[PDB]
RNA sequence: UGGGAGAGGUA
DNA sequence: ACCACAACGAGTTACCTCTCCAAGTGTCAAATTTACCCAATTTTATTCAATA
DNA sequence: TATTGAATAAAATTGGGTAAATTTGACACTATAATGGGTTCGCTCGTTGTGGT
């Protein structure tokens, strides 16, 4: 009963015994869910052209040589010729642009051209990190272009409703708001530098994406859905393992530590299981979950338990001297300096080659 | 150093700010293979000041021409190590907490603020039950519990209008919101109608903390903790032992706890973490917070290794073995030493016999004084080896030293006055005091084994005070 | 984390002085105050003057009895250990001896023993002398004593007065005691409540960490505790200089106790007192549980 | 291995002996305390637990005790107390049969005293036979009230029976108060040993007792003759009646 | 490093060495008195500089420590009496000593 | 203090007030002292520093606890002399 | 002896900063001491009770010798032999609970220092020394 | 030389950290026999015990007494300056007063004073030039370009010019510099000077 | 260095 | 309007003795310091004549 | 015959900024299945707030 206790585990017992366990296909279906979502925000991102533009910037900036492939990307050597391709592709898909259901279906061929786009996964983690800068900054940009597009109004918002479903962008809905002669109207009729800082802005992004508004917004709404889809069913599989990590928090109850911080340990190791699990390895989900969770809890408790860059490659290489030496005791006998000579021989090896 | 007030009130979070000299951050007090701080942890030398006298962490500043100097290889200014204990640090709180002094030291001093029962701010801020703090309709009324059934179905009733929050947030988000002096004019206009004696009681409690707040100028939200300030590293020191293991700190204990939680919590929160996950890292931070305020108040002691319960900073400041009461109110004391007393039924009525190695020791720099003023010793290590190796010349500058100094004599319990009386000294050959046998009933001292203290007065404030009110032969009648 | 241990015995011997505690077997505690010459004790017409003198004012509030007739007893039983001393050094024969024991021995009311020396072989009962010539030791159990009656017996056989008490002389002036003194043997111990214990004293020595206070204990050197009824005391005095002697120059007040032990050392008894660093330790603590206290300049 | 080493090292009863003299040692062997895992504290006890109680003739002794704040809750073990089979406190008594006190000794615990009439050890005996007086008196149910010569039940089997070790070396004890003789008791565990050792005088007999008891001597083992005696050593010849049949 | 315990003992009279053996540890029978040394104990005070005049001293002795800090057992003071037992316990693999 | 309002009250010609003396005990007494000092160093610390932060007081160390605790000379005996003097100052200032 | 010392640290914290401050406040009012006759005798007489205080009121009595002794002076020995020489009942004399002066109390409403003799000067910690007064014998109650 | 030990025994007691201590000998000195020889050496040589405690804000009170010394050395050579010796009593008394106290606080200035450290340099006066470690590899150091080397912003003398000429309102700038200032240099030298002969009557006693 | 427990003791 | 529960706080003072209380290591983006420039601005000894 | 105030030039300081080093903090090490915890009493007496027919 709420109310009668002070004991903290007492509570925290009483809050995870109301989600019910899952069978062995619940979690399946489950999984089966966050595929669905990953593969429903890969694929509003698979008709994004400016992730496709991205990549191809990222594509012949790697053409330089200055990164490897190996952490780029995971399939689909074969990545050379295959690139080429997906080169030709985003050519075709770049001089055809200007025509427009051609351009509609090479949309649609660029997205299913991407459904084999599939990449290492700490480089696809910062993949979707890289997309979530500049897409969710288009996202955020039209987000202070639509509060700073009402709040200036201080009007009553239907005609402006039925004014915002055209284009918002030109001045035609201006003056379509300008005279339709209410008292709003001759004391804001100095909004023509606003909405012309839109006009540039929008230009930006008919520039970036092709067309308007709309469809970006319909997009990142499918963005959200699948995003909140995605949390919702990892949420769904995270309340219904809390006492795995109960059973094994209580194998280290008294090496350091109280018991509920095991079990906060635990979930944050959960957490990162859930988020790098896959179903279709045959394994239901505890073999897999209680390696995070092991792991996790005993990391806690054993956490509680030029001549300049010539000579810095002389003393880095083990070269002309015995003995190799690492990052850290030429950089504290060197300097104070800890990562700066890693960027100053970084610097050295895209010099010297 | 001139003052005429001692003035207390409740501390901003810029006021906690203001006194910190930077963030502590990681939990870690010391490494303990090279005995050394760490970087923002509980023991930093970059926050709290240098650890050697006048010198850097690093070693390179060492000598006191760099007087205060930022050293650039560790970045710890050289000065003094007094620093250590008059630096404090803060820790920026994941989320608010509720202080433990104004929630429980009964009346609760928020259930007395809001009119609300100390059951329903617990059940709040334990994040059992959800509470409504501002309802656009008109269904819903302030401050009132929903559980979590109610606010569901609520939720999806209302849709956004109202907005209920749960734990110690939502209350600060209450003491945010509510109106003082609005509450003042309708409690005051409500005492008027009042017949009942109990709401009249009631009412002037209420109104009279309403009063005092509006006057003392504090803000009612300070009570909910959002920065934690930290008590500096001399105040709380790591005691090696003698065999190279470290003495447990219950300080320390409980600060790296609440820095633990608070890391955790923050973690969590930027890890977009589930809401159980969530709620429960902030009970458990709130709880930390207050053990580490009062341990043994709200729920059961954090106990230690040992299974005792874990000292606190309310039991720093308060109890018999407290702050107050055992180093304000009466301390340890120099020139001062202890033998047992013997008759001495030859001396005067303002005479002790007192031994020579006790004044020999009690008395030594008047005797080094005089050595100075008579010049038998040049230098401290002569004036050293000659008092320590007890010269008949010593003897001599004793003898004129102790003559014409009282000395206070003092046997536990001193329950009346006249248990510290002044004598003058006689020294003699022995280990024993030698009480005059009529001064015996006033120090209520027979001598089966009562020890008493001396107590050498250095002013000459204090010697004419021993001379003209707490000598022997001032004190001939009781004050009762 | 050690490598070799060195252990290390000394060996003291303390004599008796004054100061240190003593008792007999009655709970009749003191402490030595004077350690007197033997020509100054008080002595007896044989000239053997007294070990130890106690005072006859503490037994009639106390009413330990068993001091005074202990004290007889022992006169009697060293009286019957003088006269068996003098048979020996005499040497008298071994049948004085054996009828001098023995009636000794078969002296009581209707006592329980029967020790017999006719079993006794010769070397036997001068071996017997030999341990009896400092004393006869006698028994008395626990709520089955000697009567008055048996112990005047015994006095009566030791050639000693029957009411237990003799003539003292003076030791100084030569002179008399007007009354009869009650002089016989005690058996006094020696507690371990010893001056070469208890004696300590303090100039300046090591402070406590947080408080910066005098540390306490003879072990470590420390100060005597001037606690709360020693403050209050001197409230009542009115020693006002007094008092903020003890609380800032003699304790935790740093630039007080500095300057106050080199102005003495020049000459110049005068202190000039500030803030003890208790009430700054105060002020953190109550600034760490979130309360602003701070000191109102004026 | 780690909680019985904690208990026998740390515990509240696990106590540093105290080693002045041997009756230091052995009182401190027979004590009996009231505190401890499971037992009283020493702050929260009253004055009904420190007060002799009429049944602690015999058991407890009532004149042995520290005389602080630890004063009725730390006792001391009489003279010829033992246990039961269940850890009740028994004392020996004369079985007396029709006026006849016998010299057959029946240990009776606590209760079981309560129900008879018991005669003192102060009353007279005379041939081997009955009482010399015919209103003797006796103690029973608590109280002590005087009875006839044929009624009694039993009798004390010695006069300390009463008193402890310590409280039974006082000679004339009877004589004491008993607010001086509790502290005379105390106060002969605290006395240190001396360069030459010295008898008492005035004794009671129950210092041969304490000094073969206390284990601080050295008694034979099997008598004999003494074949080479040392500042540091005993050789003792033993006699061949005590001697086994496969030793020297 | 590791202490030792050896006669060697810096910047101390030559008075106070009488009492003890060639090996650092006191004589049995030695009326010791109060600040006098017992057995002798000497600690590594730490390099922690680079000066000529250490250098040189490391060079010509080859005592590696040279700075090192006196930290014998010494008698408590108000104590005396004579010496009558000592008692060495060494751990395995270290050579004990002669007095050992 | 009362007396004092009163005083000034008959001084500058108005009502006054109507009061009735509380015996309270030795306890309660010392705990309801106008000085949090003394109160916080007598007993009930943690209810006494709670009220008195939350009503903002101050301290004018009128008293011998005060000025034992503070290190100062106390209102008493020859520091009276002092006492008086500072208040003279800090009065006629 | 632990009850003692609870209750003589209770009565030094109430009584701790009662100095005497003034001079005399100038008041009339006081307690009329007369002597105990409780019971089939008396406790403590006049003399006793009066000797040191210092009279609220001169003495008004047709009585014996119609004496009249004046306002404000501290009751001497002799002058309790008049006392008891003429007899005298009772007598409204002035006491600490019945001063005027706020934050302390007058010399005149203490009387006489009983460890000296004469008046009691001003800067004295009387309520200290009433306390240790009163708490001191709780060891032999 | 030898006076800055004493002021790291004026601290209170600091926590040890590391192995095996307490030598237990006299090797150097104890803590309170130091404080002693400066009772000692306080009969002659006063001066500059006191100004050096005050400068280096140990025993916060003989800042008075510096100044106070200070005050009499200026009133016994105040006969040798132009400016000063044709003033009256009391305005020449308040005039040795203010520039005593400004002489003082000059000496007693240095990095650790609030609001007085390089800002580049953070008192240290030495960084690192970066093209002289590029072109011989190891590090090197220079002079801080900002503070010139010192460390810290030195006091400017007109202080004492802008706090006297609210007292004396007809004494400009170019006779303060021709017969006033030399008596305020001459102060701040004879505090260094004080304090140097009381080193050197610390390390003659102290030997 | 110097902190905390527990045990016993003295007045 | 008028009574039975939890929890706090209190219990003398001082002193003494004892026992017992893993591992860098590579990498990456963003924030932060740091060495330097520089215009303004203040400081301070020096010059010119005009009285002294 | 000096000495002093207005003017003054050179140097020290200061507030602001700024491009470029460089430091900070976080990560990162991966698959049979495994799914709800071990503390506490004989340890008296007064006070006070909180909750209850
Ligand atoms: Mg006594
Ligand atoms: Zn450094
Ligand atoms: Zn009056
Ligand atoms: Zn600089």
């Amino acid at each position: 009963e709420i109310g009668r206790t002070t004991d903290p585990v007492r509570m925290y017992m009483r809050e995870m015994g109301t989600v019910e366990l899952l069978t062995r296909e619940g979690e399946i279906d489950i999984a089966k869910r966050i595929e669905d979502g990953i593969n429903q925000v890969q694929c509003s991102v698979a008709e994004y052209p400016e992730a496709i533009t991205y990549l191809l910037e990222q594509y012949d900036r790697v053409e330089a040589e200055e990164a490897r492939l190996s952490d780029l990307i995971t399939g689909f050597e074969l990545a050379r010729e295959k690139f080429a391709e997906l080169r030709a592709q985003y050519v075709v898909t770049r001089d055809t642009i200007k025509a427009h259901a051609t351009a509609q279906e090479e949309i649609l061929k660029l997205s299913e051209v991407f459904k084999q786009f599939r990449l290492v996964p700490k480089q696809f983690d910062y993949l979707v990190n890289s997309m979530r800068v500049m897409m969710d900054r288009v996202r955020t940009q039209e987000r202070l272009i639509m509060k700073l597009c009402v709040e200036q109004c201080k009007m009553p918002k239907k005609n402006f409703i039925t004014l915002f479903t055209g284009n918002e962008t030109s001045d035609t809905w201006f003056n379509a708001a300008i005279a339709m002669n209410k008292p709003w109207s001759e004391k804001l009729h100095d909004v023509s530098e606003e909405v012309h800082r839109a006009l540039q802005k929008l230009q930006q992004i008919e520039e970036e994406t092709g067309l308007t508004i709309e469809q970006v917004k319909d997009i990142n709404r499918r963005m959200s859905i699948g995003e909140a889809k995605a949390r919702r069913a990892k949420k769904e599989m995270v309340e219904a393992n809390l006492r795995l990590v109960i059973s094994i928090a209580k194998k280290y109850t008294n090496r350091g530590l109280q018991f509920l911080d095991l079990i906060q340990e635990g979930n944050i190791g959960l957490m990162k299981a859930v988020d790098k699990f896959e179903y279709r390895r045959g394994y239901k989900f505890s073999t897999y979950a209680t390696w995070w969770i092991r792991q996790a809890i005993t990391r806690s408790i054993a956490d509680q338990a030029t001549a300049r860059e010539a000579k810095v490659l002389r003393m880095r290489f083990g070269i002309d001297m015995n003995t190799d030496y690492t990052l850290e005791e030429v950089g504290k006998q060197f300097d104070v300096t800890r990562e700066r000579i890693r960027q100053i021989e970084a610097k050295a090896l895209r010099k010297l080659r | 150093e001139e003052f005429d007030a001692i003035k207390i009130a409740l501390a901003s979070p810029d006021m906690i700010r203001s006194w910190s000299f930077g963030e502590v951050k990681k939990p870690e007090t010391i490494n303990y293979r090279t005995f050394k701080p760490e970087r923002d942890g509980l023991f930093c030398a970059r926050i709290f000041g240098p650890v050697k006298d006048y010198e850097c962490l690093c070693g390179k500043y060492k000598r006191l021409k760099h007087r205060g100097v930022i050293c650039e290889k560790c970045g710890v200014e050289v000065t003094q190590t007094k620093v250590r204990r008059e630096r404090m640090g803060h820790i920026e709180l994941a989320s608010p907490t509720a202080h433990i002094w104004f929630l429980k030291s009964l009346p609760s001093r928020i259930g007395l603020l809001l009119d609300m029962p100390l059951r329903d701010i617990e059940r709040v801020l334990y994040f059992e039950s959800y509470v409504v703090i501002e309802g656009g309709m008109t269904n819903l009324e302030r401050q009132q519990i929903l559980t979590e059934e109610q606010y569901l179905d609520a939720l999806e009733e209302f849709g956004d209008e109202f907005d209920a929050k749960m734990g110690a947030e939502a209350i600060q988000a209450l003491l945010k919101s509510m109106d003082l002096e609005q509450e003042c004019e309708q409690l005051r206009e409500e005492l008027n109608e009042t017949n009942s004696e109990t709401k009249r009681k009631k009412l002037t409690k209420r109104i009279k903390l309403l009063e005092a707040f509006v006057q003392s100028g504090n803000k009612p939200e300070w009570m909910i903790l959002t920065v934690l300030p930290v008590l500096p590293p001399d105040l709380r020191p790591l005691v090696p032992l003698d065999g190279g293991r470290f003495a447990t700190s219950d300080l320390n204990d409980l600060y790296r706890r609440v820095i633990n939680r608070n890391n955790r919590l923050k973690r969590l929160l930027d890890l977009a973490a589930p809401d159980i996950i969530v709620r429960n890292e902030k009970r458990m931070l709130q709880e930390a917070v207050d053990a580490l305020l009062d341990n043994g108040r709200r729920g059961r002691a954090i106990t230690g290794s040992n299974k005792r319960p874990l000292k606190s900073l309310a039991d720093m400041i308060k109890g018999k073995q407290g702050r107050f009461r055992q180093n304000l109110l009466g301390k340890r004391v120099d020139y001062s030493g202890r033998s047992v007393i013997t008759v001495g039924p030859y001396l005067r009525l303002h005479q002790c016999g007192l031994p020579k190695k006790m004044a020999l020791e009690l008395f030594k720099p008047f005797i080094y004084g005089k050595l100075e003023l008579r010049g038998l010793a040049t230098t401290i290590k002569a004036a050293k080896k000659m008092v320590e190796r007890e010269e008949a010349v010593v003897w001599d500058i004793l003898d004129e030293v102790i003559r014409e100094h009282p000395v206070l004599l003092n046997r536990a319990p001193t329950l009346h006055r006249l248990g510290i009386q002044a004598f003058e000294p006689v020294l003699i050959e022995g280990k024993a005091i030698q009480l005059h046998p009529l001064v015996c009933a006033a120090y209520n001292a027979d001598f089966d084994g009562d020890q008493m203290a001396v107590h050498v007065p250095l002013t000459l404030e204090a010697q004419l005070e021993a001379r003209a009110l707490m000598m022997s032969t001032n004190n001939i009648l009781s004050p009762a | 984390g050690v490598l070799k241990i060195v252990k290390v015995y000394l060996a003291v011997k303390r004599r008796i002085q004054p100061g240190d505690k003593m008792a007999g077997r009655h709970g009749n505690k003191g402490v030595i105050s004077k350690i007197n010459p033997i020509e100054d004790m008080p002595y007896d017409e044989n000239g053997t003057p007294v070990d130890i003198v106690l005072n006859p004012l503490g037994v009639p509030s106390r009413m330990n009895i068993g001091q005074i007739l202990e004290t007889h007893l022992g006169m009697a039983a060293k009286g019957i250990g003088d006269k068996i001393n003098a048979m020996l050094k005499q040497q008298q024969e071994v049948a004085k001896l054996r009828e001098f024991i023995q009636r000794a021995y078969d002296l009581g009311a209707d006592v329980r023993q029967k020790v017999d020396l006719s079993t006794f072989s010769d070397e036997e009962v001068m071996r017997l002398a030999e341990n009896l010539r400092k004393g006869m030791p006698i028994a008395t159990p626990v709520f089955d004593g000697a009567k008055e009656a048996e112990i005047k017996e015994l006095l009566k056989l030791g050639d000693l007065p029957t009411s237990g008490q003799i003539r003292l002389y003076d030791g100084r002036t030569g002179e008399q005691f007007e009354r009869p003194v009650t002089v016989g043997y005690m058996y006094m111990l020696k507690l371990n409540h010893l001056v070469d214990d208890k004696m300590h004293a303090r100039s300046t020595g090591s402070y406590s960490l947080v408080t910066q206070q005098p540390l306490g204990g003879k072990a470590q050197f420390g100060g005597q505790r001037f606690g709360e009824m020693e403050v209050w005391a001197l409230e009542a005095y009115g020693a006002a200089y007094t008092l903020q002697e003890m609380l800032t120059v003699k304790s935790d007040d740093v630039n007080g106790r500095t300057k106050m032990y080199k102005n003495i050392v020049d000459g110049n008894h005068q202190m000039e007192p500030g803030m003890p660093e208790s009430f700054n330790v105060l002020l953190k603590e109550i600034r760490s549980l979130g309360i602003n206290i701070e000191l109102e300049d004026e | 291995s780690a909680a019985v080493k904690e208990f026998f090292g740390s515990s509240q009863l696990s106590q540093f002996m105290d080693q002045n003299n041997p009756l230091s040692e052995i009182t401190h062997k027979r004590r009996i305390s009231a505190l401890g895992p499971g037992g009283l504290t020493r702050e929260r006890a009253g004055f009904e637990v420190r007060d002799v109680h009429p049944t602690h003739y015999g058991r407890v002794c009532p004149i042995e005790t520290p005389e602080g704040p630890n004063i009725g809750l730390i006792n001391s073990l009489s003279v010829y107390a033992q246990t039961n089979e269940y850890g009740f406190l028994e004392t020996p008594y004369r079985k007396v049969t029709d006026g006849v006190v016998t010299d057959e000794i029946h240990y009776l615990s606590a209760i079981e005293e309560g129900n008879y009439v018991i005669a003192q050890a102060n009353s007279n005996l005379d041939e081997e036979g009955h009482f010399v007086e015919d209103l003797v008196t006796c103690r029973s149910k608590g109280e002590s009230s005087l009875f006839s010569r044929d009624q009694v039940d039993y009798m004390d089997v010695s006069t300390q029976q009463v008193v402890s070790v310590g409280a039974s070396l006082i000679p004339f004890l009877e004589h004491d108060d008993a607010n001086r003789a509790l502290m005379g008791a105390n106060m002969q565990r605290q006395a240190v040993p001396t360069l030459r050792a010295d008898k008492p005088l005035v004794g009671t007999g129950m210092e041969r007792a304490v000094a073969v008891d206390s284990g601080v001597t050295a008694v034979a083992k099997r008598g004999g003759v003494v074949q080479y005696v040392d500042a540091s050593r005993i050789v003792i010849k033993v006699n061949e009646d005590e001697m086994y049949p496969g030793e020297a | 490093g590791p202490e030792e315990i050896t006669a060697d003992i810096p910047n101390v009279g030559e008075a106070a060495l009488s009492k003890l053996d060639e090996s650092g540890i006191v004589y049995i029978g030695a009326e010791v008195t109060g600040g006098d040394i017992l057995v002798g104990k000497v600690t590594p005070k730490g390099e922690t500089q680079l000066t000529p005049e250490e250098k040189l001293l490391r060079a010509i002795f080859g005592e590696k420590a040279s700075d090192v800090k006196d930290s014998s057992l010494r008698v408590p003071n108000g104590v005396s009496g004579t010496v009558i037992d000592v008692q060495v316990f060494t751990r395995d693999g270290v050579e004990k000593d002669k007095r050992a | 203090r009362v007396k004092i309002a009163n005083r000034e009250l008959e001084a500058n010609g108005k009502v006054g007030a109507t009061y009735s003396r509380d015996l309270l005990g030795i306890t309660k007494a010392s705990l309801a002292t106008e000085s949090f000092i003394s109160a916080a160093s007598f007993q009930e610390t943690t209810r006494v520093l709670t009220e008195a932060a939350v009503a903002g007081k101050r301290d004018e160390l009128r008293g011998l606890k005060e000025n034992v605790i503070v290190g100062r000379l106390i209102p008493a005996g020859t520091g009276y002399a002092y006492h008086q003097d500072r208040m003279r100052r800090r009065a006629a200032g | 002896t632990a009850n003692s010392g609870y209750l003589t640290r209770r009565l030094v914290d109430v009584a701790q900063d009662l100095v005497v401050t003034e001079d005399d406040c100038g008041t009339h009012e006081g307690i009329m001491m007369t002597p105990v006759i409780e019971g089939g005798d008396v406790k403590e007489p006049l003399r006793d009770r009066v000797l040191g205080r210092v009279t609220a009121e001169d003495v008004l009595k047709p009585g014996t010798a119609d004496i009249l002794v004046p306002r404000n002076t501290l009751l001497h020995e002799q002058w309790c032999d008049l006392l008891e020489e003429n007899s005298v009942d009772a007598v409204k004399v002035r006491s600490v609970v019945s001063c005027d002066t706020d934050f302390g109390v007058c010399a005149h409403c203490y009387g006489r220092d009983l460890a000296r003799g004469h008046i009691i000067n001003k800067g004295e910690a009387i309520g200290v020394i009433a306390a240790q007064s009163i708490g001191e014998p709780g060891t032999q109650l | 030389m030898r006076l800055e030990s004493v002021a790291k025994f004026h601290s209170p007691k600091s926590p040890m950290m590391s192995d095996s201590p307490r030598a237990t000998a006299s090797d150097s000195l104890s803590g309170t026999d130091v404080m002693a020889a400066m009772g000692m050496a306080q009969s002659q040589a006063g001066f500059g015990m006191a100004a050096f405690c005050g400068k280096h804000e140990l025993s916060q009170n003989d800042k008075q007494k510096a100044i106070n010394y200070l005050m009499q050395f200026a009133h016994k050579v105040s006969g040798k300056y132009r400016g000063v010796a044709k003033l009256e009593g009391n305005t020449k008394a308040k005039v040795l007063q203010v520039l005593a106290t400004f002489a003082y606080a000059d000496y007693c200035r240095s990095a650790a004073t609030p609001g007085a450290r390089c800002r580049d340099c953070h008192g240290t006066g030495r960084a690192v030039d970066i093209a002289k470690t590029e072109l011989w590899g190891r590090v090197v150091e220079k002079e801080c370009g900002r503070c010139k080397g010192v460390g810290y912003s030195r006091m400017p003398a007109s202080a004492a010019y802008r706090a006297v000429t609210m007292l004396i309102p007809n004494l400009t700038q170019p006779t303060w510099s021709r017969t006033v200032k030399p008596l305020y240099d001459a102060l701040v030298v004879q505090c260094h000077k004080e304090e140097s002969i009381a080193d050197n009557i610390l390390n003659a006693v102290t030997r």
